[PDB]
């Protein structure tokens, strides 16, 4: 069986022995005083949810970006190479196809990374207009309130 | 082989481990949250508090255990091989058993050469943009101080003993100049400081020290 795939099926392994070993009856004994076990039980079930599922499409994820299963083929390969030799320029390329591969992932990164950097910038605009609109009326609840003082004094 | 077997493994495997705790830690406060939707809340905060705080140390000592036997499970028995095939092991040619021509030896060094032109064009905007937020911060950081100052004002009580007109007419006067100055502020480029902003602010805070002079 592929490498990649042991890989998988035991990060699956490990994820789903971790959410049995925090069952729903180890949740409700650490609040011995709620009668609701209704609603203790629907709060570890969207925990377990939330947490398998974002657990899945991170791993995902990962494995894509390291390209890991790439990796683990060509392993598979380098030994399977191996046993049939215990049975029965190029390198120079193999860099620069490395090299490429990099500068390919690196020109997608800096995309995601420069499209943040202009979102947060935008978000830094809108919430200084807001403070400065709510600055604006306060100067004018300042100028009602030293008219008011004024208006005192002629009594 | 060995950048495979010693060095590929490790950075996935930190990722890993160090995405599921984050997890854990937004699953456990996701859990906190919907306490509070609860009657049980207000009834038993202290009861809830511990419970969870038992519950996640639960949960992060099984993560650990089964994550550190996930690493190294990926380590000894999926980034490893029998070492009795070292001496089979090519002399690395997955490569060297498939001709490449010169044509295109050349051609993936173009290849290379474009994608470095693309990159250092793109590390140019990440500069600007980052030099840009930058100052936004700083200046979205500088007016949230200067809105505190004034609410500051705004909440200031009358302390009752007789203020005189001069003090009066200055401030009016100050916080017309500070409209035109917080104006300018929004309608132009951001700079260092804000002075004028800060210094009306700041013979605003004067005058109204000299009202509630003790």
């Amino acid at each position: 069986t592929s490498r990649k795939e042991q890989l998988d099926a035991f990060l699956s392994r490990t994820l789903s022995e971790t959410i049995a070993h925090i069952p729903l009856e180890k949740f409700a004994q650490c609040f011995p005083s709620m009668k609701k076990g209704k609603v203790i039980a629907v709060i570890h079930q969207q925990l377990i949810e939330f947490f398998e599922k974002s657990c899945k499409q991170e791993y995902a994820n990962l494995i894509k970006e390291r390209d890991l299963n790439k990796k683990l083929d060509m392993l598979d390969e380098c030994i399977h190479d191996a046993e049939f030799r215990k049975l029965h320029k190029a390198h120079l390329y193999s860099h620069k196809r490395e090299l490429l591969d990099k500068l390919n992932q690196d020109l997608l990164d800096i995309d995601k990374e420069n499209e943040g950097l202009s979102t947060q910038i935008a978000a830094e605009e809108k919430a200084t207009e807001d403070c400065i609109s709510r600055m604006q009326s306060l100067i004018q609840k300042l100028e009602k309130t030293v008219y008011g003082m004024n208006e005192k004094n002629l009594a | 082989l060995v950048e495979l077997l010693e060095f590929t493994p490790l950075s996935f495997i930190d990722d890993v481990i160090n995405i599921t705790n984050q997890l854990l830690y937004k699953g456990v406060n996701g859990v906190d949250k919907a306490f509070s939707q609860t009657r049980f809340a207000k009834k038993a905060p202290q009861e809830i508090e511990e419970g969870l705080h038992k519950f996640e140390v639960l949960f992060e000592s099984v993560v650990d255990r089964y994550y550190d036997g996930f690493e190294v499970y990926t380590l000894r028995n999926i980034f490893s091989y029998p070492p009795e095939l070292k001496g089979y092991m090519r002399t690395f040619g997955k490569d060297v058993d498939y001709s490449i021509t010169t044509e295109q030896d050349a051609a993936m060094d173009q290849a290379i050469q474009e994608a470095a032109e693309k990159l250092v064009v793109k590390m140019q905007l990440r500069r600007d943009l980052r030099m840009r937020l930058s100052r936004k911060r700083e200046k979205k950081t500088e007016i949230e101080k200067h809105l505190e100052r004034i609410s500051f004002l705004n909440k200031v009580p009358e302390n009752w003993q007789v203020t005189l007109p001069e003090t009066t007419d200055f401030l009016l006067d100050q916080l017309g100049n500070l409209q035109h100055a917080v104006k300018r502020v929004v309608e132009a480029s951001p700079t260092v400081h804000s002075r004028e902003v800060d210094e009306r602010i700041t013979y605003l805070e004067k005058g109204y020290e000299r009202l509630s002079n003790p």
